[PDB]
RNA sequence: GUAGUAGCAAAUAUUCAAAUGAGAACUUUGAAGGCCGAAGAGGGGAAAGGUUCCAUGUGAACGGCACUUGCACAUGGGUUA
RNA sequence: GAACCGGGACGUGGCGGUUGACGGCAACGUUAGGAAGUCCGGAGACGUCGGCGGGAGCCUCGGGAAGAGUUAUCUUUUCUGUUUAACAGCCUGCCCACCCUGGAAUCGGCUCAGCCGGAGGUAGGGUCCAGCGGCUGGAAGAGCACCGCACGUGGUGUCCGGUGCGCUCCCGGCGGCCCUUGAAAAUCCGGAGGACCGAAUGCCGUCCACGCCCGGUCGUACUCAUAACCGCAUCAGGUCUCCAAGGUGAACAGCCUCUGGUCGAUGGAACAAUGUAGGCAAGGGAAGUCGGCAAAAUGGAUCCGUAACUUCGGGAAAAGGAUUGGCUCUGAGGGCUGG
């Protein structure tokens, strides 16, 4: 089993993104069995006010979640402002932060 | 304003070549004031001096071609430059076969499928180039025992 | 070379000391004819021969 | 550097007159007791954390104990 | 005199912006485009050299054009078993 | 910070006295465990070539996590890394060698190749030797990467596998070669011998452990070269050697790339003749010229085929002929576990 979290707090509060939109992107683009969108029972995506959760019935790569999240940011022209960073507190959580320009 | 000293010190501090040292072009005056390795180290933390990433040299093409070769692509006569011996020595093939066949004979003798008398006879025929692979040797043993 | 004898290193040290300009106050002495150092040596132009 | 396997042996070497200091290194799975002698640095590994505390307070007075 | 003539032509290649300066095709930074392509135009050492090493500064001369440049010149520093 | 070497001095403990230890049938093992003149052996200590095997570093493949690159489209993707020193202890025991039991033809064992056995094989069980092998200590407290907080300080990670006629170095063992057999000494270790020596049990002996003290002189920057050496010079010349990535390929060939290095050869504008260097050309094909000078043509690999002559080894890649891309498939050639 595996469960990963995408803490979307800084951009959601500042209205930089829509957490609901990211949930749709992950559900459509996540590949299970080599085919995108076939989440089935294996993969389940649940969202909250400021946090996205992804649970898998089998082995699931955490970096694969980062790959999809980064792809979502690029499609929305927000990569130059946002960046996916792992959390020192929990090892199964990604956080969205800004660049220290 | 010459920054030769700073670039040299940055390379040593960053443990990289001078070609990978990035000195902020907008902070030439600030960098020009750093004349010691301590000053350079501080500028590295502040982000005014940065080690650039290594130039990209990906192996995706090489890995992709190895997949095609594994399927038998690009292996025709028009793609061969060395002799068959140069590509794979006949001695190498002979050594592989003997070690495979001698290994097979030892295990059959250990399991008592064949006796030492039959093992010796098969051992000399393997050395004599009688059996060309594992399958034919097994068939001969079964036929001889019947 | 890096490997050198004590004797040679001592000789090289003296040559370095002698390879300097004359003091400026030498030319202001009474009845002075020393204009400059006539025995200046450059490592690339004239060799020490040892 | 040498490794001491018995707690009793470690105590004996801790009482040596040439034992300059003792250092306590607490890892994520054990505690290492290191005593600096004249010739060698002797190290004792104690997996049980609770068993290590008893040894910590049993060291001879006057020996410089440090926590790492 | 010849004569401001013979001549500067091997080793693929430079370009843009900015800084500095009396002065920039030639110094420095950044960006781009090329080369050496590990029997190298990379990283060391033995001979040989002997301070050419490092920092700062610089009128002239020298670096066969030029230079703000330096293996040049001036001052100081540097080699620990 | 952690070790080591050579000296010097004594102390504490241990060890031996059946005066000079103990264990194993043996190969040998254990940390100590007499000894003089004299004598003996070994190490130091050695060519070259070829094939195999082992170790290390590198290269390479997959997964995990960290950051970066690409993203109109595609990409569970591409890139960077993901570390572990001397030294100490323990384990392991390669290829050989050696020991015990046992007694072999229906001869067997065995290498890529050899080759081995009643002068004792196979088999069974052992000993020893190598290590740049494994584990732990050293040692995560370090290093590196990444994310913070301040403008020093904290946190997270540094993980789990596969693969080989691969490359560099080291080692092992075997074989080929010689009318060629491929240094010496310092130094160190071991052995034969047993003069002499203690105690009635306190002295003697002790290559054991720990503790204490000591460490001369000189060299050490830098270049090592298309600018630091020589050639009268910042000369396209000359000058010994170490490290050596990816792709193509037989290949440290050529061609392209990464690390590192570098754009240093005075520049600008024109595009005449002649030149230097590199090319091409209708039809003819050496008529050119002293002469095929120069250039062109041939060229790799696979299959087929190959004459005269010959010292029988060659000639030979003779000659002559066919094939060669891409893509999608099919067949064949292995390893380790499970009675
Ligand atoms: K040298
Ligand atoms: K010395
Ligand atoms: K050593
Ligand atoms: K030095
Ligand atoms: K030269
Ligand atoms: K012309
Ligand atoms: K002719
Ligand atoms: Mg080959
Ligand atoms: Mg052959
Ligand atoms: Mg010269
Ligand atoms: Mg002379
Ligand atoms: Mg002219
Ligand atoms: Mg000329
Ligand atoms: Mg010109
Ligand atoms: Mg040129
Ligand atoms: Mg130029
Ligand atoms: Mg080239
Ligand atoms: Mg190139
Ligand atoms: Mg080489
Ligand atoms: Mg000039
Ligand atoms: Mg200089
Ligand atoms: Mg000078
Ligand atoms: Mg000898
Ligand atoms: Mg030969
Ligand atoms: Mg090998
Ligand atoms: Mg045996
Ligand atoms: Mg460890
Ligand atoms: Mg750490
Ligand atoms: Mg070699
Ligand atoms: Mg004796
Ligand atoms: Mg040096
Ligand atoms: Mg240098
Ligand atoms: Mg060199
Ligand atoms: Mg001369
Ligand atoms: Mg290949
Ligand atoms: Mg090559
Ligand atoms: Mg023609
Ligand atoms: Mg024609
Ligand atoms: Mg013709
Ligand atoms: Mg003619
Ligand atoms: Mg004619
Ligand atoms: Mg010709
Ligand atoms: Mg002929």
């Amino acid at each position: 089993g595996a469960s990963f979290v995408i803490d979307c707090s800084k951009p959601v509060e500042d209205s930089i993104m829509e957490i609901a939109s990211l949930d749709k992107f992950l559900q459509e683009r996540i590949k299970v069995g080599g085919k995108a969108g076939a989440l089935g029972d294996s993969v389940t995506v649940t969202r909250d006010k400021n946090k996205i959760t992804v649970t898998c019935n089998s082995t699931f790569s955490k970096r694969y979640l980062k790959y999809l999240v980064k792809k979502y940011l690029k499609k929305n022209n927000v990569r130059d402002w946002l960046r996916v960073i792992a959390s020192n507190k929990d090892r199964n959580v990604y956080e969205l932060r800004y660049f220290n320009i | 304003v010459s920054l030769k000293l700073q670039k040299r010190l940055a390379a040593s501090v960053l443990k990289c070549g001078r070609g990978k040292v990035w000195l902020d072009p907008n902070e030439g005056n600030e960098i020009s004031m750093a004349n010691s390795r301590q000053n350079i180290r501080k500028l590295v933390k502040d982000g005014f001096i940065i080690r650039k990433p290594t130039k990209i040299h990906s192996r995706s093409r090489a890995r992709r071609m190895k997949e095609a070769k594994r399927k038998g692509r690009h292996s025709g006569y028009g793609k061969r430059k060395g002799t068959r011996e140069a590509r794979l020595p006949t001695k190498v093939l002979w050594m592989r076969r003997l070690r495979v066949l001698r290994r097979l004979l030892r295990k059959y003798r250990e399991s008592k499928k064949i006796d030492k008398h039959m093992y010796h006879d098969m051992y000399m025929k393997v050395k004599g180039n009688v059996f060309k692979n594992k399958r034919v040797l097994m068939e001969n043993i079964h036929k001889t025992k019947a | 070379p890096s490997h050198k004898s004590f004797m040679i290193k001592k000789k090289l040290a003296k040559k370095q000391r002698q390879n300097r300009p004359i003091p400026y106050w030498i030319r202001m002495r009474t009845d002075n004819t020393i204009r400059y150092n006539a025995k200046r040596r450059h490592w690339r132009r004239t060799k020490l021969g040892f | 550097p040498k490794q001491i396997h018995e707690i009793k042996d470690f105590l004996l070497t801790a009482r040596r007159k040439d034992a300059r200091t003792v250092k306590i290194k607490k890892n994520k799975d054990m505690v290492k007791f290191k005593v600096r002698c004249s010739k060698y640095l002797y190290t004792l590994c104690v997996s049980d954390f609770e068993k290590a505390d008893k040894l910590k307070q049993s060291l001879p007075p006057g020996l410089s104990v440090q926590d790492l």
